[PDB]
C-alpha cells in the first residue's frame, strides 16, 4: 500500500550552521587525558548543514545523497521521526536497508525491498498506519535490538559505510532551546556497527503522520556531509572527548 | 662487568651492566566463551560454487574456527597464506572473516595472490597489497567436469577500469569497440564481456577447474568474534604473566583498575600505542596492564 | 616568559623522548608495529623479515 | 606559517606565505613571502614576533 | 552462408506471454553460445539471456523471471518465452552468436523482431 | 601464405599504431591472449612476430594455446604461456574461386 | 574453398601477432598522442619520457 | 684570501645544499632514480620496493 501527499506547501530546503557539532568516537579504544590526532571521516566545524522543516504544512521527505557519510541531527518532541532508508536506486532491482523505531522495538532489515514513493508511519489520535514498502523477497540480514529513542530532545547520529559495514553512531541530549541548533560540544558515541555489505549512495527520513487528512506533528532534522580530515581530540580524566579542533578549519587550530 | 668492560681488571666507579627485567610465571590465555563452531562445511564442501565474475563473499561470525582441519587437509594443492601463518592460525582470534568461493581453471590459481596481474585480477577478482589472510585452492576436475563441456562458469573478459580490491562486478554490460556507437546492428557489432570456461575432464593439467577459497581477516580492531580452538585459563591478580587476550599477546601485571571504560571500549593504549588495560571476555571485567618490573643494573 | 631558556632546554627533552616513544608506532613498512602480533602471526622465515 | 598572539590573549592570525609573491596565493608583499591578515603599518616598534627581512608582527589587530 | 531469422514478434496485451524463435541456418548450431539482446526506441541495447551447448541459461540481474531461455539442437532453433508482460517492454529483438573458444564477440547479428505491447 | 608455410614477417625499429588495427571492422576476429587490446597503444615491445596464413573457419579456434587439434599438432603451435593477439578475418570475397 | 560453402568452411586469413619482452631494447612502442602546448602554467609536462 | 673564514661557510653551505639536490639523482640500489618511471614501468608491489 502506497500513499501520495498532495497537501505539501511548497518552500525551499534551508541552511544553517553545523558549530562544533557532528564529532564521534573515532575507535573502541579508551584513552585519557591525552591529545590524540585522527584522520577519518568528519564533519567540518562550522559548516552549512542543510535544514528540513515539519511544521503545520510542510513534511520534507526529500532525495538526498549519501556521499561519504551523514551527519543526521533532529530536534524532535513527541516522537515523529521513526526511521531511515539507505540504498542505491530504493527499488527491488537492488539491495536496500531499513531502520526503523517503532512503538516497541528497532528493528534493522536488509532486503530488496519495493519502497513506495512517500513512505510514512501514522499515528491515530495508537500507530495503525505503515506504508514504507509492497514486498520484500531476498533478505540477508536482520537485527532486532532496543528502543534507540517547544523541542526538547536533541538526537544526534552519525551514519557511515566502510569496508561493508555501517557504523551509527549516536548522541541524546536534553535541550530547551527553540529553533536552531545548540551552540557546544558533545562527542558521539558509537550506537552500532551493522554487517550489512551492501551499495549506498542514497537515503530517505522516514516520518510519522497525525490523523484524527493529515497533519504533521512539529519536528526539524538537519542533514551534513562527512568529509576526509584530521581532529586533534581532547580525552579527560574520565576518558571523555571534551573538545576537538579541526586540523583544517582555520591556521589557528591548525 | 668483567664481561662488559671486556677488561679483567675493573677500575673504581659505577659500571652499567645490564637491565634486570623479571620473568613471567605463567601464560593465562583468555578467550570469549563462545562454543559454536564455524560453518566451514558450508562452504568448502558446498555442492554449487558461482563463477569468478560473480564470487560468492559469506562472513563468519561470533563462532570458533578450527583451522586445523583445513591445514592438515591433503585435499588442497594449494594453501598460500598471507600476512599469517597457517600453523598459527589456530592461536588467533579474527574479527571479519570473509570466505570467498569460485571456480578458475588451473593456470590462474597463481593469481589469486596480492599484486598479480591478468584478466581475474584486474576484470574479475583484486586482491589489496594490504592483504591478510589465505588463498586455498584444490581440484574439482570430478565435480565441475562434464564429458560435453561445463558452461556454468564465466569469467569477465574486458572491462573498461582495472578493478578495486575486494570489489564484485556483476554488472553485464555491452560495450563497444573503437570510433563507432553501439547504437544497433548498424556499427560495429558489440562485443560481449563474460566468456565461458571450456571445463572438459580430457583436459590437461592446468586447464581443469580449480574451487579457490579465499579467507580474509581485519587485525584486532573491534571486539573479535572469530576466535580459535585455544581454551581459556584462569585469571591471576597482581603477578607477571605472559597474557593472549583475543590473539594480543603480552607481558605484564594484571591488576584492578578504575577507569571508567564506555560499554563500547574494550582495550586501551598509550602513546606508544602498546595496550594499557584490557576487557577480560566471559567476565566483562576491565583489567589495567602494567608493564613487569624492570630497570638497570 | 622570565624562565624560557630552563623550559626551552625542559621542553625539548620532553618532546625528544616523546618522539622516541611515538616512533614505536611505526611499523616501517612492516605488517604491524606490534612485535608479539609479529611472532604470533608468522612462521619465524617471514616474521624474521 | 602561521603567526599569533597567545590564545589568552586573542583568536586573530596571520599567515605567511614563504618566498611566494602575493598574486600567486590586508594582504602586504614582504621580501619573506606573503602576509594575509595583518595590517602594514609606517611606524616602527620593537619587534615582537619575527617574520623576517626587517619585517616583524605585533598585536596592539594584528600589525606588521 | 550464415543467416539468422527470427519470429514472433507484433502487437500484444500486457500479461499475455510471448513464444520468439531465432532459426540459424547455414552453420552448425553446436560449439556456438546463443544470446537474447533487446533495444527499445529512443535507448541503447539490454542484454536479456544467454544459453550454452550444455544448456546453461544466465539471465539479466536487472530483470528476473520474466523470460526463459530454451536451445534446441535438432532442427538448429532457439526460443525464448516471455511471461508477464509489462507496458515498458516494447522493443526491438536481436539473436546474437558467440564462439564458445574466443572472446566475446558477438559476430553475425538478427535482423531484428518487434515487440509493441499496448492495451 | 599456406599454413604449412605460414609468413613469419618480423615488426621491429617503428611505431605500432594498433589503434587502426583494432578500429578496423574487416576483421572478424581480434582475440588477445595475453594482454589487454585497450592497453596496446601504452606499452612497448622489443618486437613483434606476425605470423600469417590461411587455415579453414572451423580451424580458426585450433591457433589458441592449450588448443589440440590438427592444425595445432601438425601445421601451427603456440605455447601455454603465449603473449600477443590472434586475428582472422573472412576471406570469402577474394581467395574462394568458383572452380 | 568455394563460394557455395557456409560459414566454417570458407578460408579466413589468420595474422598472429606475438610480443618479444627480452633484454633487447623496446624498439616497437604504441602511437604518441601529442596535446597542445600550454604556457605560463604549473602543468605537468612529459617530453619524450 | 683575507676573508676565507666567511667565504669558507658560505661555500661549505652551497656544497651541502648541492650534494642534497644531487643525491636525488641516485637510484639508490633501484632500477631508476625517478619515481615516475619506476610507477610506470612495474606493478605496485615491486614498485613499492
Ligand atoms: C505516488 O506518486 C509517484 C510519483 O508521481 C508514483 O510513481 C509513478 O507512478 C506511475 C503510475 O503508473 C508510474 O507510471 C511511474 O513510473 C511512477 N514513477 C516512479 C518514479 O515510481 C506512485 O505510483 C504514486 N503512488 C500511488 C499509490 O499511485
Ligand atoms: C549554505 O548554502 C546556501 C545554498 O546552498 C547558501 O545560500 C548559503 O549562503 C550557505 N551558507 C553558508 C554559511 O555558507
Ligand atoms: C554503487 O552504486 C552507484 C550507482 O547506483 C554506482 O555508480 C557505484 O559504482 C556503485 N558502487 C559499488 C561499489 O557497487
Ligand atoms: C514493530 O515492528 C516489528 C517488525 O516489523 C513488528 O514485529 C512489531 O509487531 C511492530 N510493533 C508495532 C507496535 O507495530
Ligand atoms: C531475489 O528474489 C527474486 C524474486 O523473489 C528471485 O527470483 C531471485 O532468485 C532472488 N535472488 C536470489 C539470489 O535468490
Ligand atoms: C570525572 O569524573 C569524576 C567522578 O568520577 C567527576 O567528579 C569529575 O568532575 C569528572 N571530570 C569532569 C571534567 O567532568
Ligand atoms: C568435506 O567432506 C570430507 C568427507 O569426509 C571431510 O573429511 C571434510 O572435513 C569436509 N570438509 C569440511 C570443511 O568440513
Ligand atoms: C560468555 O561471554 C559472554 C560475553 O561474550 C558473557 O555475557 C557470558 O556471561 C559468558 N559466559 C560464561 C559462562 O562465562
Amino acid at each position: 500500500q502506497c500513499v501520495n501527499l498532495t497537501t505539501r506547501t511548497q518552500l525551499p530546503p534551508a541552511y544553517t550552521n553545523s558549530f562544533t557539532r557532528g564529532v564521534y568516537y573515532p575507535d573502541k579504544v579508551f584513552r585519557s587525558s591525552v591529545l590524540h590526532s585522527t584522520q577519518d571521516l568528519f564533519l567540518p566545524f562550522f559548516s552549512n548543514v542543510t535544514w528540513f522543516h515539519a511544521i503545520h504544512k510542510r513534511f520534507d521527505n526529500p532525495v538526498l545523497p549519501f556521499n561519504d557519510g551523514v551527519y543526521f541531527a533532529s530536534t524532535e518532541k513527541s516522537n515523529i521521526i521513526r526511521g531511515w532508508i539507505f540504498g542505491t536506486t530504493l527499488d527491488s532491482k537492488t539491495q536496500s536497508l531499513l531502520i526503523v523505531n517503532n512503538a516497541t522495538n528497532v528493528v534493522i532489515k536488509v532486503c530488496e525491498f519495493q519502497f513506495c514513493n512517500d513512505p510514512f508511519l501514522g499515528v491515530y489520535y495508537m500507530e495503525s498506519e505503515f506504508r514504507v514498502y509492497s514486498s520484500a523477497n531476498n533478505c540477508t540480514f536482520e537485527y532486532v535490538s532496543q528502543p534507540f529513542l517547544n523541542f526538547k530532545n536533541l538526537r544526534e547520529f552519525v551514519f557511515k559505510n566502510i569496508d561493508g559495514y555501517f557504523k551509527i553512531y549516536s548522541k541524546h541530549t536534553p535541550i530547551n532551546l527553540v529553533r536552531d541548533l545548540p551552540q557546544g560540544f558533545s562527542a558521539l558515541e558509537p550506537l552500532v556497527d551493522l554487517p550489512i555489505g551492501i551499495n549506498i549512495t542514497r537515503f530517505q527520513t522516514l516520518l510519522a503522520l497525525h490523523r484524527s487528512g493529515w497533519t504533521a506533528g512539529a519536528a526539524a532534522y538537519y542533514v551534513g556531509y562527512l568529509q576526509p580530515r584530521t581532529f586533534l581530540l581532547k580525552y579527560n580524566e574520565n576518558g571523555t572527548i571534551t573538545d576537538a579542533v579541526d586540523c583544517a578549519l582555520d591556521p589557528l587550530s591548525e | 662487568t668483567k664481561c662488559t668492560l671486556k677488561s679483567f681488571t675493573v677500575e673504581k666507579g659505577i659500571y652499567q651492566t645490564s637491565n634486570f627485567r623479571v620473568q613471567p610465571t605463567e601464560s593465562i590465555v583468555r578467550f570469549p566463551n563462545i562454543t559454536n563452531l564455524c560453518p566451514f562445511g558450508e562452504v568448502f564442501n558446498a555442492t554449487r560454487f558461482a563463477s569468478v565474475y560473480a564470487w560468492n563473499r559469506k562472513r563468519i561470525s561470533n563462532c570458533v574456527a578450527d583451522y586445523s582441519v583445513l591445514y592438515n587437509s591433503a585435499s588442497f594443492s594449494t594453501f598460500k597464506c598471507y600476512g599469517v601463518s597457517p600453523t598459527k592460525l589456530n592461536d588467533l582470534c579474527f574479527t571479519n572473516v570473509y570466505a570467498d568461493s569460485f571456480v578458475i581453471r588451473g593456470d590462474e590459481v597463481r593469481q589469486i595472490a596480492p599484486g598479480q596481474t591478468g584478466k581475474i585480477a584486474d576484470y574479475n577478482y583484486k586482491l589489496p597489497d594490504d592483504f591478510t589472510g589465505c588463498v586455498i585452492a584444490w581440484n574439482s576436475n570430478n565435480l565441475d567436469s562434464k564429458v560435453g563441456g561445463n558452461y556454468n562458469y564465466r569469467y569477465r573478459l574486458f572491462r573498461k577500469s582495472n578493478l578495486k580490491p575486494f570489489e564484485r562486478d556483476i554488472s553485464t554490460e555491452i560495450y563497444q569497440a573503437g570510433s563507432t556507437p553501439c547504437n544497433g546492428v548498424e556499427g560495429f557489432n558489440c562485443y560481449f564481456p563474460l566468456q565461458s570456461y571450456g571445463f572438459q575432464p580430457t583436459n590437461g593439467v592446468g586447464y581443469q577447474p580449480y574451487r579457490v577459497v579465499v579467507l580474509s581477516f581485519e587485525l584486532l580492531h573491534a571486539p573479535a568474534t572469530v576466535c580459535g580452538p585455544k581454551k581459556s585459563t584462569n585469571l591471576v591478580k597482581n603477578k607477571c604473566v605472559n597474557f593472549n587476550f583475543n590473539g594480543l599477546t603480552g607481558t605484564g601485571v594484571l591488576t584492578e583498575s578504575n577507569k571508567k571504560f564506555l560499554p563500547f571500549q574494550q582495550f586501551g593504549r598509550d602513546i606508544a600505542d602498546t595496550t594499557d588495560a584490557v576487557r577480560d571476555p566471559q567476565t566483562l571485567e576491565i583489567l589495567d596492564i602494567t608493564p613487569c618490573s624492570f630497570g638497570g643494573v | 616568559s622570565a624562565l624560557g631558556k630552563l623550559q626551552d632546554v625542559v621542553n625539548q627533552n620532553a618532546q625528544a623522548l616523546n618522539t622516541l616513544v611515538k616512533q614505536l608506532s611505526s611499523n616501517f613498512g612492516a605488517i604491524s608495529s606490534v612485535l608479539n602480533d609479529i611472532l604470533s602471526r608468522l612462521d619465524p622465515p617471514e616474521a624474521e623479515v | 606559517s602561521v603567526i599569533t598572539p597567545g590564545t589568552n590573549t586573542s583568536n586573530q592570525v596571520a599567515v605567511l606565505y614563504q618566498g611566494v609573491n602575493c598574486t600567486e596565493v590586508n594582504v602586504f608583499q614582504t621580501r619573506a613571502g606573503c602576509l594575509i591578515g595583518a595590517e602594514h603599518v609606517n611606524n616602527s616598534y620593537e619587534c615582537d614576533i619575527p617574520i623576517g627581512a626587517g619585517i616583524c608582527a605585533s598585536y596592539q589587530s594584528i600589525i606588521a | 552462408e550464415v543467416q539468422l531469422v527470427e519470429s514472433g514478434g507484433g502487437v500484444v496485451q500486457p500479461g499475455r506471454s510471448l513464444r520468439l524463435s531465432c532459426a540459424a541456418s547455414g552453420f552448425t548450431f553446436s560449439s556456438y553460445a546463443m544470446h537474447w539482446v533487446r533495444q527499445a526506441p529512443g535507448k541503447g541495447l539490454e542484454w536479456i539471456g544467454n544459453i550454452y551447448h550444455d544448456g546453461s541459461t544466465f539471465y539479466n540481474p536487472s530483470l528476473k523471471s520474466l523470460v526463459t531461455i530454451s536451445r534446441d539442437d535438432s532442427t538448429n532453433t532457439l526460443y525464448l518465452q516471455m511471461n508477464s508482460l509489462r507496458a515498458e517492454d516494447t522493443a526491438i529483438y536481436y539473436c546474437a552468436r558467440v564462439w564458445l573458444y574466443g572472446s566475446g564477440y558477438m559476430d553475425v547479428w538478427g535482423k531484428g523482431t518487434l515487440v509493441t505491447v499496448s492495451s
